């Protein structure tokens, strides 16, 4: 099984620098060279660099005096660093190895690191109930006020997904966001099943578990 | 349209 | 660098129906294009490398053809699942490159929502706000005008929607209105209301509930 895993999203301050770690396995780093691309509104999909397997790199033009990309074979693992960071610098950040050691067919990703370039303070949400009261409820959880993204939400540890819809984050005109989760279920289920909505906020290491029910 | 990094997808 | 232009940019086309994308280069790159799907949430996805050659998972539906600066991306038989965006990428030339991007998007019948309202949480108003929520559940099309009544006042400049890409099963978007209200103007008034006019709805929804009942 090829995976590349990488660090959590959070926030850099603007002119600060950027640190991804990206962490192998099914493959070695001395067979494959792992390369780096971002996805961002301005530019979409962006090409950074790669580090070849004998420790080469190469760095995209506009890149080369602000990047720099390291690994440790032993570890699995890929150093990426950006230097002076700036607004339009947010993006998604992947690691991604191509099929063969040298080309650039990118058939295994990270799972992407949103990072955010602000100069605004985390802070954790806050987890309130949408409490249900035809045949079928709904019910969910509304994550309000955190920063940066993203939030992630699953309900009953990831034991329920028919029917649930976690909402888009919206921006509030205070600067930070909010989401909603929402899941349908039989209504005569309210009574003797229990609904978990899950939140972690991996920027706060905010972890919420919150059971939502019908209000007396 | 544009990417939309809160879903990864095309926003347009 | 090479340009890679992606047409068209909103792909709608009908289930069961052949698609084709199309990727133009700037310049000859010969058949040193690559293809990838990205999914709501998801990582890109490599489906066809070198114009034509296929990866191993990746359903056979999916093929590639062109060779010089025009290419295709084909899908023979469009599913509800490959709702997503496509990206062409050339590596002829250094530095890779890639194409802007197409949104596939799916036709289905017309579904109007369901419409569930949400009063806020003694939690949340200790806190001194007041979050009133209105979903809209699997409809289609996407277009949909929810209004929200507090004592029969239309309330405008204190709410804010979000609405979910295409369900990758029904082809449906769902739909979340969220009125925001200090504590003290949630306890003047009585009764809120969301309202929905949408195409599948002869005359509007209204759901609504009495605050302290």
């Amino acid at each position: 099984q090829v995976q590349l895993k990488q660090s959590g999203p959070g926030l850099v301050q603007p002119s600060q620098s950027l640190s991804i770690t990206c962490t192998v396995s099914g493959f070695s780093l001395t067979n494959y060279g792992v390369h780096w691309v971002r996805q961002s509104p301005g530019k979409g999909l962006e090409w950074l660099g790669v580090i070849w397997s004998g420790g080469n790199t190469d760095y995209n033009t506009p890149f080369t005096s602000r990047l720099s990309i390291n690994k440790d074979n032993s570890k699995s693992q890929v150093f990426f660093k950006m230097n002076s960071l700036q607004s339009n610098d947010t993006a998604i950040y992947y690691c991604a190895r191509a099929l063969t050691y040298y080309d650039y067919e990118f058939a295994y990703w990270g799972q992407g690191t949103l990072v955010t370039v602000s100069a605004a303070s985390t802070k954790g949400p806050s987890v309130f109930p949408l409490a249900p009261s035809g045949g079928t409820a709904a019910l969910g959880c509304l994550v309000k006020d955190y920063f940066p993204e993203p939030v992630t939400v699953s309900w009953n540890s990831g034991a329920l997904t028919s029917g649930v819809h976690t909402f888009p984050a919206v921006l509030q005109s205070s600067g930070l966001y909010s989401l909603s989760s929402v899941v349908t279920v039989p209504s005569s289920s309210l009574g003797t099943q229990t609904y978990i909505c899950n939140v972690n906020h991996k920027p706060s290491n905010t972890k919420v578990d919150k059971r939502v029910e019908p209000k007396s | 349209c544009q990417f939309d990094q809160s879903t990864r997808r095309l926003k347009c | 660098d090479i340009l890679l232009t992606q047409s068209p940019v909103i792909l709608s086309v009908s289930p069961g129906e052949r698609v084709s994308f199309s990727c133009r280069a700037s310049q000859s790159i010969g058949t040193n294009i690559h293809w990838y799907q990205q999914r709501t949430n998801g990582s890109p996805r490599l489906l066809i490398k070198y114009a034509s050659e296929s990866i191993s998972g990746i359903p056979s539906r999916f093929s590639g053809s062109g060779s010089g600066t025009d290419f295709t991306l084909s899908i023979n038989s469009v599913e509800s699942e490959d709702i997503a965006d496509y990206y062409c990428q050339q590596n002829n030339n250094w530095p890779t490159t890639f194409g802007a991007g197409t949104k596939l998007e799916l036709k289905r019948t017309v579904a109007a929502p369901s419409v569930f309202i949400f009063p806020p949480s003694d939690e949340q108003l200790k806190s001194g706000t007041a979050s009133v929520v209105c979903l809209l559940n699997n409809f289609y099309p996407r277009e949909a005008k929810v209004q929200w009544k507090v004592d029969n006042a239309l309330q405008s400049g204190n709410s804010q929607e979000s609405v979910t890409e295409q369900d990758s099963k029904d082809s449906t978007y769902s739909l979340s209105s969220t009125l925001t209200l200090s504590k003290a103007d949630y306890e003047k008034h009585k009764v809120y209301a969301c309202e929905v006019t949408h195409q599948g709805l002869s005359s509007p929804v209204t759901k609504s509930f009495n605050r302290g009942a």
